[PDB]
């Protein structure tokens, strides 16, 4: 059966081949043969977004 | 494949980081491995855009959903709907990353029709929101959206766009 | 002289008068006479946004 | 405004939460207290929209800025510019919350012209990004933007809108 924890796989694609790096750019995995490239996946709870909920309610008729 | 299975089963927020030889292997065993990374990015980097536009279009085509006691009347129900749209969108993105829909079907879809039935979540609006996300994802994968663009080497991503559309079709069938 | 830490005051406005609350809706301050209303202010580092930087570079000609 | 000055001076991520009697007092101490809360929300709840549209407009009006050796050439420089635009916008939003510009002037603007001059950050592009943010914020405070709307009690906010524009003018004057 489906989960009930409001969690979904958060996929993040990294392409730093232009050379711009930050602390998170090293140490997370080997880069051998795929310099600058990484796929990150983690399970995160998807929270309510009051600001977006209010915005849709007020703005939905504007494409 | 076991790296993702570990962090998905634990579901504790620990991340799998796939680079180097692990990444070369990931792409080797799926079709269009590099283009698939771009297609996945085209979805996840636009998640808030996709979700807000789909739920907004669902309501503007059927404003009864936001009338008093409607499906998304009040901020709490609207927020829960936007949350659901993103939850679905992200399981589709993971399906496109992995090349199969098993986690989408097992963790997200299995029993979802019954859950929505009991809650009174209207399946018509639900299907329409999914259909708009499907069409929006299609444009982004093909880089044919009107405003937001993705810069990638020129080529044809029709196959990945069809595969993504098929994962959305699995959602539509589960939503009934 | 100006700071150099890339930090800015993050102002958050809360209006939860419709009754929808969450863990963060209590114990942050007394609500005496202003039920469901709060202003929050903190100093936070404004980080780089690679996704938005790439989006603007590719999309800036589209109004 | 001593609670705000505390966490601004400390600049350590500590938050000031203002509710109840403190919030009633804050709203009477500043002018147009309740409208000012709405005017501030019109800025901060649209921060990403405001920043992205202003920097995009700066570039679409001068694409040399994104050519090699231009002010926002490469993702690194474009990202630093988007960062600065949000920094500036957020100090403007805090000025509108508090009803004065002291923190904006002292912590954000003092010496900023010399910083940009030593780096060669182009003043014309910078001024235009600020100008577009000013115009965008003006529409949001007055709820006259074309797509994103704010639902608030009907009334006039032109005093707050003028004040916000004045804070942008101090930015414009500072970066010359
Ligand atoms: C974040 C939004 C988008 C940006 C930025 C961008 O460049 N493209 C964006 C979204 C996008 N939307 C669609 C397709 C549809 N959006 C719909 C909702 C919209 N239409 C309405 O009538 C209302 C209510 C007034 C809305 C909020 C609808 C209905 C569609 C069509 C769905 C369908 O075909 O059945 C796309 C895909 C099409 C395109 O490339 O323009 C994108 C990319
Ligand atoms: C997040 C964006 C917005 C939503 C959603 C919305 O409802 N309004 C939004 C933005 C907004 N922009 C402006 C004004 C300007 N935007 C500009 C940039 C744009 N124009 C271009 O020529 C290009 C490049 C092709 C762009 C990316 C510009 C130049 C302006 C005008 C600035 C000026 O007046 O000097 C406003 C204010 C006007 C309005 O309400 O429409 C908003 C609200
Ligand atoms: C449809 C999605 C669109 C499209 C894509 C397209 N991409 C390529 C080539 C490459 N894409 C990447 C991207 C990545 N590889 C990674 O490992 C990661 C991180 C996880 C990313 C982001 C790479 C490395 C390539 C190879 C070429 C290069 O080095 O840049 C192509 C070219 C064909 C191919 O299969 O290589 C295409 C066509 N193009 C479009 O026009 C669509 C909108
Ligand atoms: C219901 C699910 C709706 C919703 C709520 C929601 N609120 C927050 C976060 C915060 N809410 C407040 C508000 C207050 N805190 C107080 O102490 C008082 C009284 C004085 C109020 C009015 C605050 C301060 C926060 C932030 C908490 C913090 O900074 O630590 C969230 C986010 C999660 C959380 O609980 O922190 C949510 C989801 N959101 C919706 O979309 C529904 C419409
Ligand atoms: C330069 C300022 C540009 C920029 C960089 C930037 N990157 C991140 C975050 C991450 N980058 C990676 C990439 C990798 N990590 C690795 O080990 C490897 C080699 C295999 C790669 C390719 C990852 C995984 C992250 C996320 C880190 C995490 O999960 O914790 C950031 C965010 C801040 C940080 O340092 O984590 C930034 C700012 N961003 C820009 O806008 C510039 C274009
Ligand atoms: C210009 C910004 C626009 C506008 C604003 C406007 N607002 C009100 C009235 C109120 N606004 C609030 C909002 C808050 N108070 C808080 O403490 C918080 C959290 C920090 C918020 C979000 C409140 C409480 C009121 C009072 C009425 C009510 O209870 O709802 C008015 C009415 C006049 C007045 O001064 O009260 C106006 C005009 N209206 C527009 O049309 C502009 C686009
Ligand atoms: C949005 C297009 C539509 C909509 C959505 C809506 N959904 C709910 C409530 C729930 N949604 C789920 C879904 C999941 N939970 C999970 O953990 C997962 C997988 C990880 C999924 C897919 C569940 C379980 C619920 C019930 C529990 C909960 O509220 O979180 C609501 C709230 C319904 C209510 O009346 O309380 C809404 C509004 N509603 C629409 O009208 C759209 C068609
Ligand atoms: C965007 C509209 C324009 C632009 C911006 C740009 N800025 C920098 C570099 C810096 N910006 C600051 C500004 C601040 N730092 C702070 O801490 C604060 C207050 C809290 C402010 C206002 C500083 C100090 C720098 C230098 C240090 C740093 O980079 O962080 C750059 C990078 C310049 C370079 O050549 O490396 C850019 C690109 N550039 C444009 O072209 C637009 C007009």
């Amino acid at each position: 059966a489906m989960a009930k924890d409001s969690k979904a796989p958060v996929v993040e694609i990294f392409d730093e081949r232009d050379g711009c790096t930050s602390a998170g750019s090293t140490g997370k995995a080997s880069d051998a043969g795929e310099k600058g490239l990484l796929v990150k996946v983690s399970m995160q709870k998807v929270g309510y977004n009051a600001i977006m909920a209010k915005s849709v309610a007020a703005s939905y008729m504007n494409a | 494949l076991d790296a993702f299975s570990k962090v998905i089963t634990s579901a504790d927020g620990k991340a799998a980081y796939v680079g180097g030889a692990d990444l070369q292997a990931l792409k080797k065993f799926v079709s269009d491995g590099n283009k698939r990374m771009d297609a996945v990015n085209a979805i996840v980097s636009n998640a808030s855009c996709i979700v807000s536009d789909a739920v907004s279009g669902m309501v503007c085509e059927n404003p009864s959903l936001i009338a008093p006691n409607g499906g998304v009347y009040s901020n709490r129900k609207m927020a829960a709907c936007l949350r659901d749209a993103e939850i679905i969108l992200r399981y589709v993105s993971y399906s496109l990353l992995s090349g199969d829909s098993s986690v989408l079907e097992d963790r997200c879809l299995n029993g979802l029709k019954e859950t929505y039935s009991s809650l009174g979540v209207p399946a018509a609006g639900n299907a329409r929101a999914v259909a708009i996300m499907k069409a929006t994802v299609n444009s982004f994968i093909n880089n044919t959206a009107q405003q937001k663009k993705l810069s990638v080497p020129s080529g044809d991503c029709s196959a990945l766009a069809s595969e993504a559309g098929g994962y959305f079709d699995k959602v539509t069938s589960a939503i009934a």
